[PDB]
RNA sequence: GGGCGUGUGGCGUAGUCAGCGCGCUCCCUUAGCAUGGGAGAGGUCUCCGGUUCGAUUCCGGACUCGUCCGCCA
RNA sequence: GGGCGUGUGGCGUAGUCGAGCGCGCUCCCUUAGCAUGGGAGAGGUCUCCGGUUCGAUUCCGGACUCGUCCGCCA
RNA sequence: GGUUGCGGCCAUAUCUACCAGAAAGCACCGUUUCCCGUCCGAUCAACUGUAGUUAAGCUGGUAAGAGCCUGACCGAGUAGUGUAGUGGGUGACCAUACGCGAAACUCAGGUGCUGCAAUCU
RNA sequence: GAAGACAUUGUCAGGUGGGGAGUUUGGCUGGGGCGGCACAUCUGUUAAACGAUAACGCAGAUGUCCUAAGGGGGGCUCAUGGAGAACAGAAAUCUCCAGUAGAACAAAAGGGUAAAAGCCCCCUUGAUUUUGAUUUUCAGUGUGAAUACAAACCAUGAAAGUGUGGCCUAUCGAUCCUUUAGUCCCUCGGAAUUUGAGGCUAGAGGUGCCAGAAAAGUUACCACAGGGAUAACUGGCUUGUGGCAGUCAAGCGUUCAUAGCGACAUUGCUUUUUGAUUCUUCGAUGUCGGCUCUUCCUAUCAUACCGAAGCAGAAUUCGGUAA
RNA sequence: GUGAUUUCUGCCCAGUGCUCUGAAUGUCAAAGUGAAGAAAUUCAACCAAGCGCGGGUAAACGGCGGGAGUACUC
RNA sequence: UCGAAUUUGGGUAUAGGGGCGAAAGACUAAUCGAACCAUCUAGUAGCUGGUUCCUGCCGAAGUUUCCCUCAGGAUAGCAGAAGCUCGUAUCAGUUUUAUGAGGUAAAGCGAAUGAUUAGAGGUUCCGGGGUCGAAAUGACCUUGACCUAUUCUCAAACUUUAAAUAUGUAAGAAGUCCUUGUUACUUAAUUGAACGUGGACAUUUGAAUGAAGAGCUUUUAGUGGGCCAUUUUUGGUAAGCAGAACUGGCGAUGCGGGAUGAACCGAACGUAGAGUUAAGGUGCCGGAAUACACGCUCAUCAGACACCACAAAAGGUGUUAGU
C-alpha cells in the first residue's frame, strides 16, 4: 500500500491567502547578542547622559 | 540514505573562480563596517571560518554588531507564510558594502543641493524621479539619406 | 589513542584558580552500593509474585565506551573530570610516536 | 536477442556515455569510420556530397555500421575503391539501457516486478539533430552520380528522413569552390597527409617565411 | 569492552562467537525457513577454542549473539619449567603467567624444547583466559 | 532465475609495481629404533581487457565451483 | 519447444592450419609351474556437406547425432 | 622622468628570444674576531663600503611573438528562452505573434596604471 | 510386632520442572514472503543557474583514527620530465634545470591551500574554566555539529597576532536507575554528634527500529473486524516478449539479386503467448479440462475460378478474389 | 515402540537425552562460622543437591562423507 | 457383516482445560481444536454502517516535523467566530531605476579533465616484426609508443564563457546636514564608537500603479488517501504506469460548446425583463447563408476539426504546382 511521498503543491495558495507579512520593524531595535564590553559602557554612558539632562532641566 | 549536511550542494557556489585563487587582497580588511551599514553575503571557500550558510549566499542585509574579526549581520528568512530575524555572525572577508545604498545617499546628497540651490529661486524644484517618457515629434531629414529598398533573401542551404 | 600521564590544566579549586600539575587517570565505575533507594525500591518490587517487573536491555549496538580522564591537581587534592571521543583502543603508557624510523 | 530500434529511436534521456560510473559497456560495432582513398591529398577530390539528417533522433551503432558497409560496397564496386573518400561524422557515445524481464512461464514467482528497475547497459547510440550530418564523402565531379546513388542505397538504412546535399564547399576543408581556387593560386595553403594547412596574418614572421614560401615569393 | 554484538546473519564460517558464555569458533552454519511465511533460523555448530568441545545454537536470523575479541600473538620461548611456559616479548618483556599446553602439542613442544630448537609460540587471548594453540621454528634469524 | 562465497606448482596455503611447507629428483649422512641435513626442479596468480620499467597484490569486465532460495495463490 | 556444448582406428584418448599413443588381436620369439613378457603388425574417409587457404582435425556456415539446462493449467 | 623603501588594483604587470642602461640608488661583490646557524660562512648570522663589476639580478626597448585585456552594427538578432493560439505535423518536432538575448568565430586596438616618503644630472 | 529421635510434618533456601499458566514474536515495500535498508547520517548528481524538492533513482561513504594526524612559530617546496655520477641496472644515493600543483593534506566525495593548510624542525597542551547568544536540520522543540564574543587562566612568537581539537562539509543518544567530580553546601521534620541515606551543579554507563517497548514459532482444525488503499480470473491501457507482415538488397540459386529464398539494418500490425500495471469487483461475477451447441473473424488446410515458376507431362511451390 | 508366519535386523555413544555404587573443588543458596566496625553492615573461609569432569547406553532420539591409484587398495 | 473383539434394554460410574476415546481432534443433549446457563458486561475496537427542521453569511485540506508511525494521532499550515487599537498607514503573488548573487539552457574541446576518428613531420644509448647482413647501441622497410602542427565527433555526476525565467536589497521624517554633551569602551591624542541636547531643511517628502481599510490578539472546527492538464523532468520498450518542479483546475461546480465524458474550450451561478456576445456553429435532424470568392480531390476500404478515441517505412506517366 504504497502513496504519496511529498508535494510542494498548493503551498504557495496557502502561504498567500493570509501570508507574506514583512515583520514589524521598530525604532530601538533589541540588543541582545551585542557585545557585552559595548553593553556594559553604553550603560554608564546613557546614565550620564541622563543626569547630564536632568541636570541641565531640572 | 538522502544527505542533507551542512555545506551540501555548494560545489559550483563555494569554488573560488578563475586564476583568481589564493590569498585574499587587503582592501577587505582594511574596509571600515559601522552599525546600521547594509552588506552583502558572498562567502570565500579560502575561508573556512566564520562562513556562512548557503542559504545566505548573495543575501543583504544590516550590520547590527561589530567585533574583533566579524560583523553580525541581521537577514530576514521566509519561513512558511512570514519573514522571520536571523542574526549572522560572519568574519569579514565575507562581505562586502552594498553599492546602491551608497548611490542613493548620493542621490540624497545631490537632492538636497539642488533643492538648497534652487531655494533661493522658487523654480519648482521638482525633485522626484521620472521613468522612461515617450520619445517626442521630430524630423529625420534625407540628405545624404536616401532610403535603400531591402527584400527577403532567398532560401540556401550554407553548408 | 595515547595520553601522556601528567598534564597542566586549569584547576578551579579556590586557591589555585590557574593552570596547575595534574596526575590522569581512566574513570572507573565503582561498584554499585546496596541500600541506594532505587535499589531498594528494586528489591522490594521484586519480592513476592509477579516474576520479572523491570525491562532488562537486550539490542546492545555501541562497541566501544567514552573514556573519561580523572585530572588530580598535585597542589591542592581537587579532582576534575575530562570525557573524550570514543576509541576501540586506549593507553595512558606515553610511548611517542617517531618519525623517520625503520617499519 | 536484440529489441527493434523503435524502442531506442528518441532522444527521451539525457546523455549516457560510457564513464568511471558506467564501467562495462559493451563495445561500438561500428570501429572504422574514414575509409575509401582516406590518404588522399586536398585538391584531389574537389566534390563533397552530405547524407545530413531531418530528425532529431538516435542512430544505432549497427545501423551505422550497415549504412557504411552499404555505401562503400556500391561505390567500391560501381567507381573504384580509391575513386572516393567517406567519413562517418558521427560517433555512438550514448549509452542504452535494458531492464531485462524473464521470459518465462510463471515469471511473477521470481519477478519483484518493476522494483530496482534501473538497466543493463546493451548498445551504443549517436544522437543527431535538425541538419546534422551524418555521412560526407569527396570525390571528384565525374563521380557525382555514384556517390549520390551510393548515399540512396545508404538511406534505407536509416531510421527518420536524410537528405543528400551537394554542398558547395571544397572538398572537407570550410570554404567555397571560389574562394579555395583564389587561395591555391597563392601558395598559402600547403597541404598535409589528407587536409591542409592555411596561412594567417598573424604569428611569427620567420615561421611563416619557412613554412609558405612560394606566397612571399611575390 | 571485551565483546561486542553482531548479527546472525552478519556472523560467518571461521568467526567466533559466545554460546553459553564461551569463546567459540564456528565450524558450520546452516539456515532454514520456520515456516513458509517466516523467517529463517539460523543453527550454528562451532568448536570451544580452549577446550575443543563441539556446542551448538538455533536462533532467528534478525537475533544478535555475542562475539568475543581474539587476539593472537607472537612469543619466543625462554623456559618450561612446572607447567608454566616463560615468554619473551618484542621490546624484552617477559611473562611467565602462561600454563603450557596438555596435549600432543604440549608434548611436541615439550620434546622440541629438550631437543633445543628455537620455538616460536602463539597464545591466543579471548574474554579473559589465555592459553597456547601453536608451535613454529624460526627460519633465519638463528 | 537471483543471492553469497570460490579459484596460486603433484598437494596445501601466504601475498611487496608469486613465497614457503609437503611430495618429487639429486647429493651427503645415520648400524640403528628411527634417520637427519643440503640443494634443486616445479604456479597463464580462474579467464579476458586498459595501464606499468617492477602490476596477484593497479584497475575494470567475464568464467568455474560450492551453497542457499525460487513461496501463497 | 527453445538454449548451450559435444562427435578421432575395433575401444579409450592427444590435437596451436603443415592424426600420436595406450587397450583389443596379426604374426614371431619367449615359459619347470601359481602363463608371462619382448619385437616388428593391421587399424581412421578426424560425424557429414560447402566455402576460405596453398592445405583445414584445425577457420567459417549449414545439417545430423549425443549430452546438459529451462519451460502447461487451475 | 630614473632609482630605493612601504604599498593599492593583482598578467595591459606573465612567458620566450635578443638589445640597451648617463647619473644616483639597488645589486653582485670583499672578510670570518664577535652574535648566530650549517655536512658545507653556499643560504642564514656578523664586519668592512674597503679590492672590483654592470657579466647577471633589476629597469626599459624590440617581436606580422605565445598569453592576457578592451571594443565592434564580426558572427548574430543566430542558438537558447518567458508568454499565446481549437497553429502545422501520425509522430519526431517545427513555424508564427508579443518580448528578452548568448558563447565560440572574425576583425581592430593595447601590453601596466598609481599612492606616501626619500633621493638623483 | 517393626522402626525410632532417623523418617513424617511445618517454614524458608537452591536445583529441576512446556506437565501447566500468562504473554510476545518491528517497519518500509510497485500485494505479502525471501532479498535490501532507501529506518540515524555524509559527498557528487538527478534538481529544471536563490532556497526547498520524490522513487527499492545513479556513483559512493559513516558507527572509526590521531598526544599528534591538536595549538603556536621557523625553514623549505611538491607530482613529473630532461641531463649527468663507481659498483648501481626500470626502481637505492647525490647534482643541476624545467615544473600553477598535474603532489600531499587519516578515511568516501566535493571544495580550499605554494615564503602554505603541504614536508622537516623547535616549544607546548586552548582537546582548559564559567555560563549566555547565534547558524543548520526546525515546530524556528530536542539531539548532533558549527560560528562570533564576554570573563579568567595559559601556550607560542621578536611581535602583530593566532589557538575553546582535527583545513571545511559525516563520525552519534532523553526520562527513570547506578556511579563519578564539585559545593563540603542543604535535609533526615521532638534536640544533638557520628555512620548511612536523600538533594543541587557537571560528566559517564544506552537505547543503530538511532525523539529511545523487556520478547520464538506453527496452524491444511482455525476465528473476528475490515480492505478492492492490497495479490490470486476476465475485462481495460501498453506490446518488451510471443505471433504475423513489410521496405533495402551483400549473397544462395550451374550461369542469374528478387522463380523460390535472403544476411547486416530498418518500418509496422495483432491481442489466440507471457510479462508490466493495479482501474473495477474481497456484505463472493462459481478460475482446469472434457462433453454438447450456436455464431463470428481470416492471417485459406480442402473445394471454385485464376496469375507466376529453376510450370515438358505427372507431382509440387509462390500468389490473387474468396469464410 | 514395532505390528501374523518365514528370513534377518549391519556400522556409529561425537551431539541431544537417559543413566552410574567414580573423583572431588572448579560453579557453589539460606542457616551457621570467623574478621573489621560503635552498630546497621561489609568482607572472607566453609559450602548440600544439581551443573562442570570421568564412564555406560542406539528394538533411546537420531546419523551413515570426500580425493587418488588399479569391484579392490591407499 | 451375520455366533461373535456380536447386538441391545434397564440400573450404575466418569463433568468442561475436565471426562471418555480399537485415536477421527472424534464424542460429551441438532453445540466441540475446550459444552451449556447466568453474571462481570452497555467488555474493548486506530475498523464497517447510521446519525432526524429551514434560510442567510463565510468557507477548506489531503502539505511540514515527530511517533512500533504507514487505515491512527500530536504539531504547524488552510477556515470560522469574538473582537481590540487606530483612521489611509511601519502596505502589495506588480512594474521601473540602481545594485547584488547563481552555473541551468546554450556553447567549447587546434582551452584544463575524460572519451574519441584519420592521416602528416620527427625521436630511437630510447620499442617490436620481417629482409639484407659474419655480427654490430648494424642497415632497409613495416608496425607500435612518445613529441610537434593539424583533423572528425562527445560528456547527469567535464569546463574558460554563459543567458531567458525566477531571486536579495534600496528608492528618506525612524531622513540629511551643522554645532557640542555622556562614558568605566576605544585612541598617542575630544581620536573614534554608540546614544543624545540645540538649529536648518515639508507637500514633487524624493520612481510607477493600486489600496478594497491598516495593524494586533484569543479560541476552536474539519483536514493530514488526492487526482487531472500545459510546460520542465526521473525510472521504464511502454502504459488510462510509477515518482518530482511551477502554475491552473477537478475534488467542492452548476451553465453554453466538445454527440456522449470530473479535469478540455468559453464562462463561474440571488429572482426576472430587454439587448449584445464568448467558445462553438448556420443542408436536414437543429436555432442560424444549399452565402460569396479562389483553387485542390473522385477513393471496387474517400474525407470531414484541438484534448480524442491511432497509423509508419517504402512506393504510384493518378492529378496539380514547382526546382
Ligand atoms: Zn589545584
Amino acid at each position: 500500500a504504497k502513496s504519496k511521498n511529498h508535494t510542494a503543491h498548493n503551498q504557495t495558495r496557502k502561504a498567500h491567502r493570509n501570508g507574506i507579512k514583512k515583520p514589524k520593524t521598530y525604532k530601538y531595535p533589541s540588543l541582545k547578542g551585542v557585545d557585552p564590553k559595548f553593553r556594559r559602557n553604553h550603560k554608564h554612558a546613557l546614565h550620564g547622559t541622563a543626569k547630564a539632562l536632568a541636570a541641565a532641566k531640572k | 540514505g538522502k544527505s542533507h549536511g551542512y555545506r551540501s550542494r555548494t560545489r559550483y557556489m563555494f569554488q573560488r573562480d578563475f586564476r583568481k585563487h589564493g590569498a585574499v587582497h587587503l582592501s577587505t580588511y582594511l574596509k571600515v563596517y559601522k552599525v546600521g551599514d547594509i552588506v552583502d553575503i558572498k562567502a570565500n571557500g579560502s575561508i573556512q571560518k566564520g562562513m556562512p550558510h548557503k542559504f545566505y549566499q548573495g543575501k543583504t542585509g544590516v550590520v547590527y554588531n561589530v567585533t574583533k574579526s566579524s560583523v553580525g549581520v541581521i537577514i530576514n528568512k521566509m519561513v512558511g507564510n512570514r519573514y522571520l530575524e536571523k542574526r549572522l555572525n560572519l568574519r569579514v572577508e565575507h562581505i562586502k558594502h552594498s553599492k546602491c545604498r551608497q548611490e542613493f545617499l548620493e542621490r540624497v546628497k545631490a537632492n538636497a543641493a539642488k533643492r538648497a540651490e534652487a531655494k533661493a529661486q522658487g523654480v519648482a524644484v521638482q525633485l522626484k524621479r521620472q521613468p522612461a517618457q515617450p520619445r517626442e515629434s521630430r524630423i529625420v531629414s534625407t540628405e545624404g539619406n536616401v532610403p535603400q529598398t531591402l527584400a527577403p533573401v532567398p532560401y540556401e542551404t550554407f553548408i | 589513542v595515547n595520553v601522556p600521564k601528567t598534564r597542566k590544566t586549569y584547576c578551579k579549586g579556590k586557591t589555585c584558580r590557574k593552570h596547575t600539575q595534574h596526575k590522569v587517570t581512566q574513570y572507573k565505575a565503582g561498584k554499585a552500593s546496596l541500600f541506594a533507594q532505587g535499589k531498594r525500591r528494586y528489591d522490594r518490587k521484586q519480592s513476592g509474585f509477579g516474576g520479572q517487573t523491570k525491562p532488562v536491555f537486550h539490542k546492545k549496538a555501541k562497541t566501544t565506551k567514552k573514556v573519561v580522564l580523572r585530572l588530580e591537581c598535585v597542589k591542592c587534592k581537587t579532582r576534575a573530570q575530562l570525557t573524550l571521543k570514543r576509541c576501540k583502543h586506549f593507553e595512558l603508557g606515553g610511548e611517542k610516536k617517531q618519525k623517520g624510523q625503520a617499519l | 536477442a536484440r529489441r527493434p530500434a523503435r524502442c531506442y529511436r528518441y532522444q527521451k534521456n539525457k546523455p549516457y556515455p560510457k564513464s568511471r560510473y558506467n564501467r562495462a559497456v559493451p563495445d561500438s560495432k561500428i570501429r572504422i569510420y574514414d575509409l575509401g582513398k582516406k590518404k588522399a591529398t586536398v585538391d584531389e577530390f574537389p566534390l563533397c556530397v552530405h547524407l545530413v539528417s531531418n530528425e532529431l533522433e538516435q542512430l544505432s551503432s549497427e545501423a551505422l555500421e550497415a549504412a557504411r558497409i552499404c555505401a562503400n560496397k556500391y561505390m567500391t564496386t560501381v567507381s573504384g575503391r580509391d575513386a572516393f573518400h567517406l567519413r562517418v561524422r558521427v560517433h555512438p557515445f550514448h549509452v542504452l539501457r535494458i531492464n531485462k524481464m524473464l521470459s518465462c512461464a510463471g515469471a511473477d514467482r521470481l519477478q519483484q516486478g518493476m522494483r530496482g528497475a534501473w538497466g543493463k547497459p546493451h548498445g551504443l547510440a549517436a544522437r543527431v539533430d535538425i541538419g546534422q550530418i551524418i555521412f560526407s564523402v569527396r570525390t571528384k565531379d565525374s563521380n557525382k552520380d555514384v556517390v549520390v546513388e551510393g548515399l540512396r542505397r545508404a538511406r534505407y538504412k536509416f531510421p527518420g528522413q536524410q537528405k543528400i546535399i551537394l554542398s558547395k564547399k571544397w572538398g572537407f576543408t570550410n570554404l567555397d569552390r571560389p574562394e579555395y581556387l583564389k587561395k591555391r593560386e597563392a601558395g598559402e595553403v600547403k597541404d598535409d597527409g589528407a587536409f591542409v594547412k592555411f596561412l594567417s596574418k598573424k604569428g611569427s614572421l620567420e615561421n611563416n617565411i619557412r613554412e609558405f614560401p612560394e606566397y612571399f615569393a611575390a | 569492552s571485551a565483546t561486542y554484538p553482531m548479527q546472525c546473519s552478519a556472523l560467518r564460517k571461521n568467526g567466533f562467537v559466545v554460546i553459553k558464555s564461551r569463546p567459540c569458533k564456528i565450524v558450520d552454519m546452516s539456515t532454514s525457513k520456520t515456516g513458509k511465511h517466516g523467517h529463517a533460523k539460523v543453527h550454528l555448530v562451532a568448536i570451544d577454542i580452549f577446550t575443543g568441545k563441539k556446542l551448538e545454537d538455533l536462533s532467528p536470523s534478525t537475533h544478535n549473539m555475542e562475539v568475543p575479541v581474539v587476539k593472537r600473538n607472537e612469543y619466543q620461548l625462554l623456559d618450561i619449567d612446572d607447567g608454566f611456559l616463560s615468554l619473551m616479548n618484542m621490546d624484552g618483556d617477559t611473562k611467565d603467567d602462561v600454563k603450557a599446553p596438555e596435549g600432543e602439542l604440549g608434548d611436541s613442544l615439550q620434546t622440541a624444547f629438550d631437543e633445543g630448537k628455537d620455538l616460536m609460540v602463539t597464545i591466543i587471548s579471548a574474554m579473559g583466559e589465555e592459553a597456547a594453540i601453536s608451535f613454529k621454528e624460526a627460519a633465519r634469524t638463528d
